[PDB]
RNA sequence: GGCCCAUUCGGGUCUUGUAAUUGGAAUGAGUACAAUGUAAAUACCUUAACGAGGAACAAUUGGAGGGCAAGUCUGGUGCCAG
């Protein structure tokens, strides 16, 4: 709930650490009728198979569980990634400050708090 | 005052040997003095790339001559050695020529590098 | 029953469809980048509308916001990553710019026609729909594909493709055998 | 500094052993 | 061209083209048909 | 020159190598404040071989 | 087309110094101002006149930007019999030849040049003309040349260069007549290659005008060129 | 002959279709003078 | 709906190099004069008043 | 509203009061008196062409749509059956 | 350049069986095999990398994601196999099984590198590479640089700029045929003409901390690692 | 000698190729006040409007018509005067700013029109490709600007 | 000869038309041998053979104009008009 997506991206540039990135080919969800796959998406899928590898068994999705998991993540898609990046992130509004903002219990509060940090 | 003038830096000579060598994969690219000369003749050329270190230089001063009567940049890079691999070739190249092709699939960057190559000029 | 569902459209019709500067428009896009309908171009301008509505929004914040900053290095990044936008208009008015013939030639087909796999753009589409093209390793039928730039230079002919090494199609082995016999 | 109040943030909301690596030990083993 | 097909006058010159006196054989024969 | 037969099937050969090192020449003469013949000396030298293989 | 034997029939333009020869189709030409001989291998028509043998070249349209605005109909061309002209950015005698052609002997043309490697063929063509003078000086700077160039009618300027304007204003202050003709050639890439050709016309158009040129025409050369005009306008000191 | 009995074929084409147009914004001309002065 | 199309597309091309001049590569070749013939006393010349 | 706030109105065909009219393709030999079902008030109604007038019969089922001035409704459908399918020959009336 | 991987027997070079790219580009560059494994990796010049079971004689799969030719193939006991992208200049460390890969770009300037200063030569081409570790690799561009490079960090963590030395500058008797001397010398642009020896060689011994550059320079050059791993002396 | 003007090169029959944004618009006289008027000041409202950056122009007769207008219309003065707006010179006679407007965009296809007057929208409809914007309601609106 | 513009008269412009003949390639729907799949089975994925010139392997909808008879009706100032 906290994480907002276009802030990890900074992170992956400032990281300086590599992203283990994909096969151009291998991201393409169905022949391209299904456009590339995005960055979450891949997050998601990779879950079930580091899932499904430990439980010896795939993980079949019930016929209602099926009904909201697939059109809308791929109609997303269709609505906002336009080459496996997100087009939608940003017509939604989200008040990202409060997850930039040091709301903890541990923030400046008094001249105090401020001058220690300082230190 | 040298007669190999303007010399790319060592960074300019870079985005020109890239524009070469997916010129040389789009069949974009005439190489070789004689075929930049003809280029020229037909006006297809939209600029030319020469060497600095052609054994002797005099053999491709007749290309500056023909452009500058008609605008065509051209721009010269250290190493004819260089330009060889960029052209995708087994052997040196002194002078190589990109043609004009509005329908080309390597426009944008000929574009960028055609624009530095006048401030250089 | 369980929740229902969010899904909307790709497209918009036109404020007034029917202005002879709009259809001509859509004449030469179609003609030039080769559609089918009209119903692309409406898709395409409808993302172009959305792509310049929100940074006019981010143009209006003050500079150095959070908002601002981040979320328009977030469209100029992903915009050039679809190589709409070059390296070196990495700025947002240069997104306010921007134009629907960008994307179009971004799409696939346009590539296939460009690269000189295809002779003509309808060539290209035919191509594309007919199972010849293929993106690195995978095979696309879909003209509306767009391609970044480690995707454009990666176009090639399919393996499976009687043009890229495979074995020839259905008509020439059929041409063979009735001379052979 | 944004980015850094962020991960502070990050950290903030999320004897020492894993109960999946003793797990995992077992499969390993087992392998 | 060469010096022989050269000609002083125009006419000459387009006396020597075949072809432009093929073509217009056809069409002297055509018009006067229908007149 | 091909009017007066000046640097006149493997004779054509040597016609136009002849023919490619003359273009040269001139490159080197013309943009040559000074033009030597060190270079006219050798690239003589080579049609001389060229000659003789063929 | 145009080939040896062909016969044509020579018939004046409406501009005067320019030629019209017809046949199985019309060129534009210009009278030899040196018979026998052509500048850039162009091609050549000989008139038996009473008999003294009048030469006249051709010109190529597609390589003279100028003739390629005769070809698009400029209704006014300041450069005429008995007339001085100043040739900014003459490259070679590619077109100033023809303009030397059009000015004839009672005239002269300051051809100006920066780049001194066709600076050379455009004096050994200034030789054969004795009315052209070669400029080989940057023409940024007027007043390195203002001593080889007396009081002059006519401005032509094809520098492709982003500051043309104010290389045509500097010479048209110093050198051109009040009333005098300014006649420019603009190509939209070099000035700004960012936008559509139309603005920078528009923008061109803007600039000659607080220089006190009134500009009187434009053309664009299609299908000779792409991107480009000719602007003809007068200048106004007064 | 031929061409100029061509501008005079497509010239009566063109004036009935001509013709149709003028009649559309007379028609439409006498509307507007009737809504206008009905406010009159 | 594809080949109708690309049939109105040329033939509007074909339309336009009617109404106005379009550049074709340029010259290609040998020089060969105005094919269509020069008119003398005619102007195409928009005036700035 | 035409039809008393319905978009379409069901009549009883009555008679074809053009039938006699020597002009063919008349504007009145299109012309049909019915009944309307509703309320039984008598109207006239348009029928697309002569052809169509072949269609309609006497104590047929009829369907009227809004539009010889002042004929304001005009015969879309008959007996089961649309005319203008039966006028291409995609469709029999329903007897 | 023959579009064809054979394979021959070691005691007799007798030819058993000749694999074809299947490719009109698919000329191989560098050949690889697995340390202690009959897996081959073959890089061929359409962009690709071809892996191979040799005990089998069959294909495996293919991998993609290179920017330009890849030149140059390097392996060792686990399937990490590193590439080379030649103008593409960028390193790219391949998991066979899981099919992605990590991507490694150079990333500097002669702009920065002067003022840090204050002959750097821009790489225009990675020409060479080795595996030194499981975990680091090093690789040989054509500016004579040669960059040490580790799976945690994308950058260079070392670099050993202009290696073999810059090439003699042309004779001033060839540049021009003018006759006086000092109008030849103005040819040379004193040391901007001046090019530096291309990494044409570039191993290391497996899991160890030296490695070998080669060049026609005329020596081979030795270098050893450091113990962090963080650099290297010749 | 008889004069035809040629069509633009900028123009596929009725499409203006070559009007992309940023734009240039013009303002006419009348439009100033109506702006006012609705509150639509200037350079927003067509940000709004068109979604893209454009460059106000004012000519020396447009700034003239305005300074006819009197101490009434001093507002229309002020905003006229915006260093945003830049300034199209002028070198005909009369200070008549319709026949003004209009023969510019005779000349060059890449600009914009922006006037509420009746006068002077037809004008600006039987010429090609040159895009039509107006104050109406709440806000302005562009008639034929296909990019939108 | 094609076309554009023009209430008006006419003016502007060039590779255009076929309601002509002809050649070799590609492949999708269909006709379908299999394996897989699964409690079994359907389905999905993959995959042998065949499969196009009227490619008749024959999508629709709406609108705008024509023109033709030893044809029919009506009105008028021949041969007209509706």
């Amino acid at each position: 709930k906290s994480r907002m997506q276009a802030m990890e991206e900074y992170i992956r540039e400032s990281s300086d650490q590599p992203d283990w990135s994909a096969s151009i080919g291998a991201d393409i969800v169905n022949h391209g009728r299904g456009g590339i796959k995005s960055l979450r998406d891949t997050e998601k899928e990779r879950r079930v198979t580091s899932f499904e590898e430990d439980n010896f068994t795939r993980l079949n999705i019930t016929n209602k569980a099926e009904k909201r998991k697939q059109k809308q993540r791929e109609r997303n898609a269709r609505m906002n990634v336009i080459g496996g990046e997100d087009f939608g992130i940003f017509s939604s509004k989200r008040k990202l400050e409060d997850s930039t903002s040091r709301r903890g219990a541990k923030k400046t509060r008094s001249a105090w708090d401020r001058a220690q940090r300082r230190l | 005052n040298p007669k190999a003038f303007p010399l790319a830096d060592a960074a300019l000579t870079q985005q020109i040997l890239d524009v070469v060598q997916q010129a040389a994969n789009l069949r974009q690219l005439k190489k070789g003095a004689n075929e930049a000369t003809k280029t020229l003749n037909r006006g297809i050329s939209e600029f030319i790339i020469m060497a600095a270190d052609c054994e002797p230089i005099e053999i491709l001063l007749h290309l500056p001559l023909l452009c500058e009567d008609k605008n065509v940049p051209y721009v010269f890079v250290p190493s004819r050695v260089a330009l060889g691999r960029a052209c995708g070739v087994s052997r040196p190249v002194i002078a190589a020529s990109i043609t004009t092709n509005d329908a080309s699939a390597i426009k944008t960057q000929i574009y960028a590098v055609k624009d530095k190559i006048e401030t250089l000029l | 029953p369980r929740a229902p569902r969010t899904y909307s459209k790709t497209y918009s019709t036109p404020k007034r469809p029917y202005e002879s500067s709009r259809l001509d428009a859509e004449l030469k896009l179609a003609g030039e980048f080769g559609l089918k309908n009209k119903k692309e171009i409406y898709r395409i301008s409808f993302q172009l509308s959305k792509i310049r509505r929100a940074a006019r929004d981010l143009l209006t914040r003050d500079e150095k916001d959070p908002k601002r900053l981040f979320e328009g290095n977030a469209l100029i990044r992903r915009l050039v990553r679809v190589g709409v936008l070059s390296e070196d208009k990495k700025k947002l008015d240069y997104v306010l710019a921007l134009k629907v013939e960008d994307f179009l030639e971004r799409r696939l087909q346009t590539q296939v026609y460009k690269l000189g796999l295809a002779k003509s753009v309808h060539h290209a589409r035919v191509l594309i729909t007919q199972r010849h093209i293929a993106v690195g390793k995978q095979i696309v039928n879909i003209p509306s594909f767009m391609v970044r730039l480690d995707s454009e230079k990666h176009i090639d002919f399919a393996p499976t493709s009687p043009f890229g090494g495979a074995r020839p199609g259905r008509v020439a082995r059929r041409n063979a055998a009735r001379k052979a016999e | 500094r944004l980015a850094k109040q962020y991960l502070e943030n990050l950290k903030s909301e999320a004897n020492n052993f894993d109960a999946g690596d003793l797990d995992k030990d077992i499969i390993a083993s087992r392998l | 061209m060469n010096r022989k097909e050269r000609k002083s006058t125009i006419l000459e010159t387009l006396m020597g083209d075949e072809a432009s006196n093929k073509y217009f054989k056809r069409k002297y024969n055509e018009i006067q048909e229908k007149s | 020159g091909a009017e007066k037969a000046l640097f006149r099937k493997n004779k054509g050969r040597i016609s136009r190598y002849l023919a490619n090192k003359c273009s040269m020449a001139s490159r080197i003469d013309n943009y040559s404040e000074e033009p030597s013949n060190v270079f006219g000396s050798v690239l003589k030298k080579q049609v001389e071989q060229r000659l003789e293989f063929y | 087309g145009a080939r040896g034997g062909a016969k044509v029939v020579i018939e004046p333009h409406r501009h005067a110094g320019v030629y019209i020869a017809r046949g199985k189709e019309d060129l534009l030409v210009t009278k030899n101002m040196a018979p026998g001989e052509s500048v850039y291998g162009e091609k050549r028509i000989s008139v038996e006149e009473p008999p003294t043998k009048v030469e006249y070249r051709v010109w190529n349209p597609f390589r003279s930007k100028l003739a390629a605005g005769i070809m698009g109909g400029l209704d006014e061309l300041f450069i005429a019999p008995g007339k001085k002209v100043l040739y900014l950015g003459a490259a070679s005698g590619t077109s100033v030849s023809h303009v030397s052609d059009v000015v004839g002997p009672e005239g002269v043309v300051y051809a100006v040049e920066f780049s001194h490697r066709p600076g050379r063929e455009l004096i050994s063509m200034a030789k054969k003309r004795p009315n052209i003078i070669p400029i080989i000086e940057d023409a940024r700077h007027p007043q390195k040349y203002r001593m080889l160039i007396g009081m002059v009618d006519c401005v032509f300027a094809d520098v492709a260069q982003p500051d043309q304007a104010r290389i045509i204003a500097l010479n048209s202050h110093m050198f051109l007549k009040d009333q005098g003709g300014v006649v420019i050639s603009i190509k939209a890439n070099c000035i700004d290659s960012t936008v559509d050709a139309e603005t920078v016309f528009a923008r061109e158009v803007q600039k000659l005008r607080e220089e006190r040129i009134k500009p009187l025409e434009q053309l664009t050369l299609e299908p000779y060129e792409r991107d480009h005009c000719i602007v003809v306008g007068r200048y106004m000191r007064s | 002959s031929k061409r100029k009995e061509q501008k005079a074929s497509q010239r009566k084409e063109r004036l009935k279709k001509l013709a149709k147009m003028e009649e559309e914004k007379s028609q439409r001309d006498k509307e507007k003078k009737k809504e206008y002065f009905a406010q009159n | 709906s594809r080949v109708k199309k690309r049939k109105k597309y040329q033939k509007a091309q074909k339309k336009l190099k009617s109404v106005r001049a379009v550049y074709s590569g340029g010259q290609s070749g040998v020089y060969e004069g105005e094919k269509t013939g020069i008119k003398k006393g005619l102007t195409r010349s928009v005036k700035f008043k | 509203s035409p039809f008393g706030g319905s978009s379409h109105a069901k009549g009883i065909v009555l008679e074809k009061l053009g039938i006699e009219s020597k002009q063919p393709n008349s504007a009145i030999r299109k012309c049909v008196r019915v009944q309307l079902i509703k309320n039984g008030k008598k109207v006239t109604a348009f029928v697309p062409n002569d052809g169509c007038l072949n269609f309609v019969d006497e104590n047929d089922e009829v369907l009227l749509a809004g539009f010889i001035p002042g004929v304001r409704f005009k015969v879309v459908k008959v007996s089961g059956v649309s005319l203008l399918a039966l006028w291409k020959e995609k469709k029999e009336k329903p007897r | 350049r023959d579009r064809k991987l054979i394979v021959w027997s070691t005691e007799s070079l007798s030819p058993v069986k000749v694999i074809p790219t299947k490719d009109r580009r698919g000329e191989v560059l560098s050949l690889a095999f697995r340390k202690n494994s009959d897996q081959l990796y073959a890089s061929c010049a359409d962009f690709k990398i071809r892996t191979y079971s040799i005990n089998q004689f069959s294909q495996l799969e293919i991998l993609y994601g290179h920017h330009d030719i890849v030149e140059d193939i390097s392996a060792l006991a686990m399937e990490r196999c590193v590439t080379v992208g030649a103008r593409d200049r960028t390193a790219m460390l391949w998991k066979i099984p899981d099919e992605t890969r990590l991507t490694f770009r150079g990333g500097d300037e002669p702009q920065k590198l002067l003022r840090r200063w204050m002959l750097f030569f821009c790489e225009g081409s990675i020409d060479v590479v080795s595996m030194v570790d499981d975990f680091h690799f090093i690789t040989g561009s054509d500016n004579g640089n040669i960059c040490l490079w580790s799976l945690a960090k994308k950058k260079p963590i070392f670099t050993e700029r202009i290696a073999h030395g810059i090439l003699p500058e042309p004779s001033f008797n060839d540049i021009s045929g003018e006759t006086d001397e000092e109008l030849r010398k103005r040819q040379l642009q004193g040391k901007k003409l001046l090019q530096p020896f291309w990494i044409t060689s570039l191993y290391a011994i497996p899991y160890s901390n030296v490695f070998i550059s080669g060049s026609w320079s005329g020596s081979l050059k030795v270098w050893k690692i450091s113990d962090n791993l963080r650099s290297f002396e010749l | 000698t008889r004069n035809i003007p040629q069509v633009s090169s900028a123009l596929f029959f009725q499409y203006n190729q070559a009007i992309k944004p940023p734009y240039q618009v013009l303002i006419d006289t009348n439009f100033i006040n109506f702006s006012i008027q609705k509150k639509v000041d200037i350079v927003r409202g067509m940000m709004d409007c068109l979604l893209a950056k454009c460059n106000p122009l004012i000519t020396d007769c447009v700034m003239a018509e305005l300074e006819k207008l009197g101490p009434k219309y001093r507002i229309a003065l002020k905003l006229a005067r915006d260093p945003r707006i830049k300034r199209l010179s002028c070198s005909h006679k009369g200070t008549y700013a319709d026949d003004c407007l209009v023969h510019r965009v005779l000349q060059h296809k890449c600009y914009i029109v922006a006037t509420n007057d009746a006068g002077l929208k037809q004008r600006i409809r039987k010429i090609p490709g040159i895009p039509l914007m107006s104050v109406g309601g709440h806000a302005y609106v562009i008639e034929k600007l296909p990019d939108v």
